[PDB]
């Protein structure tokens, strides 16, 4: 078990944050 | 902090 | 004592040199993957034959020009984890970039 | 020779081949006259440029008794050894083409029957070309190796065309 | 005499069909339908997206990244450990 | 002179960058009162480009590596 | 006009003499096709790869097309001097600044008037 | 030494990769003096490198 589990909300998050890094080095920039 | 953060 | 701690996961068990020429000798380890930038650690995977069956063991060395000619004198099947197919995963994501 | 599909061969591992060499090595003190002969075959990749997929070392297909091939893949020179060099080199996977190099090379040796003793010593004269010119000698991998080529891969891509 | 071979035309039919399936009245019921469902989890949430816009970056992980990362930079000295950070 | 103390002593590996030739011509300039010795040093380093060969080495003067060997 | 006949134009090869295992069979030309197939598609299969992944993501953004579909946010108005705190003061706006002003605004918006 | 050609001196010299300088420098009597090399390369060149 939890081997696409552990993964799934984990890279969510990754996407999301990456996203919303990206829009603010923008904005810091 | 900051004042967009709230 | 097996009989006695609660299962917990499966982490490595840090050997030694030592260790893992008795347990190479006596026929006792199935396969052998070479790892750090140094390449001083291995990974011992060892074979059902063994008191313990399968068990991922991880072994640090001193550079001993003898660990061949017992591996391969036993043995031992020498392995790295990068196979033809991770080799074009990356080959794919060099194009991607 | 047509280069396989390296993704479906078996591998086998440089110290697998290195200890082969070593077994197919009479100058070594891991001589195995009662071994199988084995076909190597070392191909150097030409679409490193072109192509995609390109690898940087060489790649020996070694074919064994039964037809049964397999394939080590010797991306980077390991310790770097003379031809000559013998001894194994401490922490295995720093085995790359260079003692499978020196292998190649101590193997070919040509082996003498004992006739050193009247041919060191001699009696006189050109003793090289009247005593030990008619000597004769074993080759010994012959019998034991192929080694029958060294080969490159086809480059279906041109280095200069719309594809590349 | 058939000039229908190659078809370009059908090709094309794809991207015509595409373009129709929206501009009409059910893609607008459809994106009526999901404001609605874009203002009710907006209502429903309300915390995660604060905690996702504003904390769970500069608040949590950051800090946590910049200090384990100064850790593992600088050498083991009570200035560079410590004091400087 | 030699700068070898500043990693264990700061975490700052000053040796990396410390010139000890130039401390020391600088010192022996100091004592001899003779600024010649730590300005030519100190010269040839900024100014290295010029002290390139440009006399000599006229159009194209490559020989081999075999007939170098 | 010469003849020549073929005994002296053809080769007398008997797959006897060979030796063995010089002789491929089907299974092995079949292996040898295959392998040749491969190798002369490969490196094309491979970019076409790539830039069919390129090709989705931009597919993905075509699809996403404007701005339909996407509710305002309060977090990310349009305007960064809306998300960051930016206004001109004291220091640095002058009467002129205006007629300049004027003039970027209008290249921006795309007439050629100033 | 004061017995070298222009007395006592301090020299730099960059060295090519020779396997019998150390000998030839030990059997000649020099006083061979190496310095700390601190292991942690990674570490140690690396606020130096910053600055």
């Amino acid at each position: 078990n939890y081997q696409k589990m552990v993964a799934f909300p984990i890279l969510l998050s990754l996407s999301h944050l990456l996203h919303r890094r990206i829009l603010y080095l923008f904005d810091t920039l | 902090l900051n004042r967009w953060s709230v | 004592s097996v009989k006695t701690a609660w299962r917990t996961q499966e982490v490595l068990r840090e050997l030694s040199y030592t260790q893992l020429w008795a347990l190479v000798g006596e026929g006792h380890v199935a396969r052998v993957r070479f790892y750090g930038p140094e390449k001083n650690k291995v990974m011992a995977t060892t074979r059902a034959s063994a008191p313990g069956g399968e068990r991922l063991c991880k072994v640090v060395l001193p550079p001993d020009p003898e660990l061949l000619d017992h591996l391969v004198s036993n043995g031992v099947v020498v392995d790295t984890g990068v196979t033809e197919d991770d080799r074009l995963r990356a080959s794919l994501l060099v194009q991607m970039l | 020779e047509v280069e396989p599909d390296w993704r479906s061969l078996p591998a086998m591992s440089p110290a697998e081949l290195y200890a082969g060499l070593r077994a197919r090595n009479w100058t070594s003190a891991h001589y195995d006259p009662a071994a199988e002969p084995w076909r190597l075959q070392v191909f150097s990749c030409d679409y490193k440029h072109t192509g995609v997929t390109g690898w940087p070392g060489y790649r020996v297909v070694v074919t064994s008794r039964g037809g049964r091939r397999r394939w080590v893949d010797l991306a980077e020179e390991g310790e770097l050894v003379q031809l000559t060099e013998q001894a194994p080199p401490a922490s295995p996977a720093d085995i790359g083409y260079s003692h499978v190099f020196a292998q190649l090379y101590q193997a070919y040796e040509p082996r003498y029957s004992p006739e050193a003793l009247a041919a060191l010593y001699g009696s006189s004269s050109s003793k090289g070309k009247a005593a030990a010119a008619a000597a004769a000698q074993h080759d010994t991998p012959a019998l034991r190796h192929l080694d029958v080529s060294y080969h490159g891969t086809g480059s279906a891509v041109a280095p200069g065309s719309g594809t590349a | 005499r058939a000039l229908l071979l190659l078809p370009f035309s059908a090709v094309g039919g794809a991207v015509a069909a595409w373009q129709g399936l929206f501009n009409s009245q059910r893609y607008e019921n459809f994106l009526m339908s999901e404001g609605e469902r874009i203002w009710a989890w907006r209502n429903r949430s309300e915390n995660e997206r604060w905690f996702w816009e504003v904390f769970a970056w500069d608040r949590l992980i950051f800090p946590i990244l910049v200090i384990v990362a100064w850790e593992y930079l600088v050498p083991n000295h009570l200035v560079w450990a410590v004091l400087a950070p | 002179t030699y700068m070898d103390w500043t990693y264990r002593s700061t975490g700052v590996d000053l040796s990396a960058v410390w010139d000890p030739e130039l401390w020391i011509r600088f010192r022996e300039a100091v004592a001899q009162n003779e600024p010649a010795i730590f300005w030519n040093k100190l010269l040839d380093r900024v100014q290295y480009k010029e002290n390139l060969p440009q006399a000599g080495l006229v159009g194209d003067m490559r020989i081999s590596y075999a007939k170098f060997l | 006009r010469e003849a020549i006949p073929a005994e002296l134009l053809l080769v007398k090869e008997d797959p006897s003499k060979l030796p063995a295992g010089v002789l491929q069979t089907r299974e092995q030309l079949k292996q040898a096709q295959r392998d040749i197939n491969w190798a002369g598609k490969r490196e094309q299969v491979f970019a076409a790869v790539a830039a069919g992944w390129h090709l989705a993501s931009f597919a993905l953004n075509l699809a996403f097309w404007g701005v339909e579909g996407m509710p305002p946010d309060r977090y990310w108005p349009t305007s960064p001097r809306i998300r960051l705190q930016i206004r001109p003061g004291r220091y640095g706006n002058m009467d002129g600044g205006q007629r300049v002003y004027m003039d970027y605004l209008a290249r921006s918006e795309g007439v050629p008037l100033n």
